[PDB]
């Protein structure tokens, strides 16, 4: 144990599910499997469920299992796992055929699981991977966690996650997710969308759409020169545009930053506090829109950094006319950053980290998977023992 | 031989709770050492990355 | 192949149920759920590369 | 081990602490309070309370769920408070596992009436399987290792003490204090009134204020200083004639920052003023003249061991006791508590060694109650613990 070969890493998320099996054993590579996060349910009288890839006959349900990045529907969840990793076994069967001795002979999986999922739900899921899969390694990763081991191992530091309808907080003190602090708001990239609807009322929605994905629309905190810039729909059309393309980002800004406020204020080590401030991550797709981050920083910075107010400052810079010493505060944060990304996954850079937890589980995956302990993983001794609850004697 | 009976079933009561209470004494400071082996092993996980 | 089978095939033991159980000192009077071992006795493949990126 | 997981649910006065017996950590801290707003409604959380109380709107109001005894007090408001943990945290039935929940010692009176609420509770209304009641300081005293042991408890209610002999709680030796960290928040608020403008029903802002400004000033602000105040000013006096005279610094003159936020305005306090806030709790005299010093901390332990020596040698208990003192409480985190409690004890007791013990880390003392529930609920054996079934509510239920 284990081949590097047979290392399989999801990543489901409410619109799609990004897929990997096999670590390149050189540098990491961007998943390249990305499939929607969706199954179909046929309903058999007499009340069964069956699943199926696609709509059978026209007959079936789609079912979207994860929203919001909650599980909504657990036993559809499972069986679009099953799925996902049914084709994979499929797919490697066919291409190698002595596959079952080597690539398929024992595939451990690690699963990047959202901080909103049950208890109740992570145990059906320990369940369904050694019972119904039949696999025999798992790990469960929180995805908060993948964030800061991408993120050059940090000890403490706050996860800001932009989603489409919502976004979530979750700071991390000494390696572990502050369950008690985490939370998400109702917000997230579609608000821009809705923001600009507002600004450019006799526009449509895929018009909206390629702007905020367009070269040309950024954050301000050369393009930003120019009073009009240009760009091209989907469909090839040329759409002109003026200050709109620096707009609809704030609203959204501004509420993560009131949220980041509140909760690392309500970190009670102050020393473990000053750490987190001095890391924050920020990932997600919207955050890709040229000078996001930085913008989101910028707020951070304009709304909680404890630092002498102006008008005070200028006072006694005057009285001073007849040096000036800095006044010390009592609270913290008096030094915001976002924190430091590795540049050294050339891969990685190439393609932007908005989605950077999965480098997170890449690494996690093959330091644990490539090293005898057996100490964050349940394996099939343990769950033999325990059952589901084994899960809860190796979280991190 | 009422007196001394007496009192060895009060005692059987004195000694049933010096059990209960070292056992439970036990488990709390077995709990306390697991806590600080999480704590350890998490951050010594961290500290290898 | 069915994919059950391939299931089958990979990888190569018991099953657990999550239901009532009730403690004993005999049985104490309260039930709770939780995840027992259970006793000797107790569909489609999508096609990846339309997944894969390009 | 037990082959169960329990749910542990910590009604404090001030928060409420909740999560599984699996894990290290609660699930959530939330408000012993919610807004009602208004068709009513009732919010729950500290995040949706704060949000809710920034928007200022009329007929929001703050209510509490549990009273300065540590008792729930509005079972109606508990019931939805219960639910909004099960739904929304945990995310289970309630009627699945096992439950733990704390109470605060008491003499002995209202503790049958509050446990046949909690039957109603538990059993009428959510169909719980079963449940076990903990006392907090005996709890808190257990997670630590200590059958008996003086638990001098600094909360938002006030100080509770209790002490505690070989597993049993001595009730008539049971003192709750009135002045906690609450108490604090009011003489923050009073006392930097005039620097930031502004000088029930007007609920939603002081609750606000408290749990926002006012949260952070007491943990980077207030200090306790080691020894009766006025006596160290007395003597700093003293010395400080002594350098200036000899030659031809007092540490009480050292200033504070703080910057409030509201206005974008420093506060600055020197060193005394920032010791004076919890002065307060050990001399209350010095608030009122309708306070006696007998209220304060320091004669108030004393006076409850002294009671503890009644029993049912003095000397003896005087000596278990003492050499058992656990600190504990969100407010004793304050920089010199554990120091001036400790002065105040040693004093008051000269005779004696004494030794006390408390959680180190930040965050565990602050929830030490539910920490404590939680290692009642990992106890290996279910004859620890007196465990309620459905049964124990309808025998009660007979004549």
């Amino acid at each position: 144990p284990f081949r590097q070969d047979s290392i399989l890493i999801i990543y489901p998320r409410s619109q799609t599910t990004l897929v990997q099996f096999g670590l390149n054993e050189e540098t990491f590579t961007v998943p390249e499997l990305e499939i929607p996060t969706q199954i179909y349910r046929t309903t058999r009288q007499d009340g069964s469920y069956t699943y199926h890839s696609t709509n059978k006959d026209n007959k079936a349900e789609l079912i979207k299992p994860i929203q919001n990045g909650e599980i909504i529907d657990i036993s559809a969840f499972t069986q679009f796992l099953r799925l996902i990793f049914v084709s994979i076994l499929s797919d490697r069967a066919n291409k190698n055929q002595d596959a079952f001795e080597a690539e398929l002979s024992n595939i451990p999986l690690l699963l990047i699981t959202h901080h909103s999922w049950s208890q109740s739900d992570l145990e059906i899921i320990t369940q369904y991977v050694f019972e119904s899969l039949e696999i025999n390694n798992l790990i469960q990763l929180p995805a908060s966690l993948a964030a800061t081991y991408s993120m050059i191992s940090l000890q403490n530091c706050c996860i800001i996650d932009v989603g489409t309808h919502h976004t979530d907080i979750i700071p991390i003190v000494d390696y572990a997710q502050l369950d008690h602090l985490v939370s998400s708001i109702p917000m997230g990239g579609q608000s821009i969308n809705d923001s600009l609807k507002k600004l450019l009322p006799q526009w449509d929605d895929d018009q909206i759409e390629s702007l905020k994905k367009s070269p040309i629309f950024e954050v301000l905190s050369k393009n930003s020169d120019l009073e009009f810039n240009t760009f091209w729909d989907e469909k090839g059309n040329e759409i002109k545009v003026g200050k709109q393309r620096f707009q609809g980002c704030n609203n959204l800004i501004k509420n993560i930053s009131n949220r980041v406020g509140l909760t690392l204020d309500n970190i009670d080590d102050i020393n473990k506090a000053k750490a987190v401030w001095e890391n924050i991550i920020i990932v997600g797709g919207t955050t890709s829109i040229s000078g996001f981050k930085e913008a989101l920083l910028g707020q951070l910075l304009k709304d909680h950094l404890i630092i002498e107010p102006e008008e005070e400052k200028s006072k006694r810079e005057e009285e001073a006319k007849s040096f000036v010493p800095t006044i010390e505060y009592v609270q913290c944060p008096t030094v915001i950053k976002l924190a430091k990304y590795p540049d050294y996954f050339p891969e990685w850079k190439k393609s932007g980290y908005s989605e950077i937890i999965f480098l997170g589980a890449q690494i996690v995956s093959k330091q644990i998977f490539t090293h005898p302990k057996d100490t964050f993983y349940i394996t099939r001794e343990k769950y033999n023992m325990k059952g589901p609850a084994a899960l809860w004697d190796v979280q991190f | 031989l009422y007196k001394n009976h007496e009192l060895l079933k009060l005692e059987r009561k004195k000694t049933e709770a010096v059990a209960r209470l070292k056992s439970m004494n036990k488990s709390a400071i077995n709990q306390y050492n697991r806590r600080q082996d999480k704590k350890n092993k998490r951050l010594k996980f961290g500290h290898r990355l | 192949m069915d994919p059950q089978t391939l299931i089958t095939k990979a990888n190569k033991k018991e099953s657990w149920r999550y239901d009532w159980y009730q403690p004993s000192k005999e049985k104490y009077p309260f039930r709770y759920k939780t995840w027992l071992r259970n006793q000797e006795d107790e569909e489609d493949i999508l096609d990846l590369k339309e997944f894969d990126r390009r | 081990t037990l082959n169960r997981k329990c749910v542990v649910i910590h009604n404090g006065s001030h928060r409420t602490v909740a999560g599984f017996s699996n894990v290290e950590l609660p699930q959530c801290i939330i408000p012993s309070s919610y807004i009602k707003r208004t068709e009513a409604e009732f919010i729950f959380g500290t995040y949706n309370m704060i949000d809710a109380a920034a928007e200022k709107r009329n007929g929001d109001e703050v209510y509490t769920l549990v009273d300065s005894q540590g008792l729930p007090y509005n079972w109606d408001a508990l019931e939805m408070q219960w639910r909004y943990l099960y739904d929304t945290q945990l995310k289970v039935s309630p009627e699945e596992l096992p439950l733990v929940i704390t109470m605060p010692a008491t003499n002995g009176k209202p503790d049958m009436a509050i446990l046949e609420r909690y039957y109603e509770l538990a059993f009428d209304k959510l169909n719980v399987p079963v449940f076990q009641i903990v006392i907090e300081p005996l709890a808190i005293a257990l997670s630590m290792g200590k059958s008996s042991a003086f638990v001098i408890d600094i909360g938002a209610s006030g100080c509770n003490v209790t002490p505690i002999i070989d597993g049993i709680v001595v009730k008539n030796a049971v003192v709750r204090s009135k002045f906690g960290g609450d108490f604090l928040d009011f003489q923050v608020h009073e006392r930097l009134a005039p620097l930031i403008k502004e000088e029930q029903k007007r609920s939603t802002d002081v609750w606000y204020e408290a749990s926002t400004w006012i949260q952070q000033f007491k943990s980077t602000m207030l200090q306790v200083s080691e020894k009766d105040l006025f006596e160290l000013e007395r003597y700093y006096k003293e010395q400080a004639d002594i350098y200036a005279k000899q030659q031809e610094n007092n540490p009480l003159v050292q200033k504070k920052n703080f910057l409030f936020k509201p206005l974008n305005k420093t506060l600055t306090l020197d060193l005394k003023e920032c010791y004076q806030f919890a002065e307060y709790l050990f001399k209350p005299q010095l608030i009122s003249d309708k306070f006696s010093p007998e209220d304060g901390l320091g004669p108030l332990m004393a006076k409850s061991v002294k009671k503890a020596g009644a029993s049912i040698s003095p000397e003896q208990v005087y000596s278990l006791l003492l050499t058992n003192v656990i600190i504990t409480g969100s407010t004793s985190l304050i920089e010199g508590m554990e120091q001036r409690i400790i002065k105040e004890l040693s004093i008051r007791f000269p005779q004696y060694k004494l030794t006390t013990f408390a959680n180190q880390v930040m965050m565990d003392r602050k929830i030490q109650g539910w920490l404590g529930a939680l290692t009642m609920a990992n106890l290996p054996s279910w004859s620890l613990g007196k465990w309620y079934s459905k049964e124990d509510y309808e025998t009660l239920k007979r004549d």
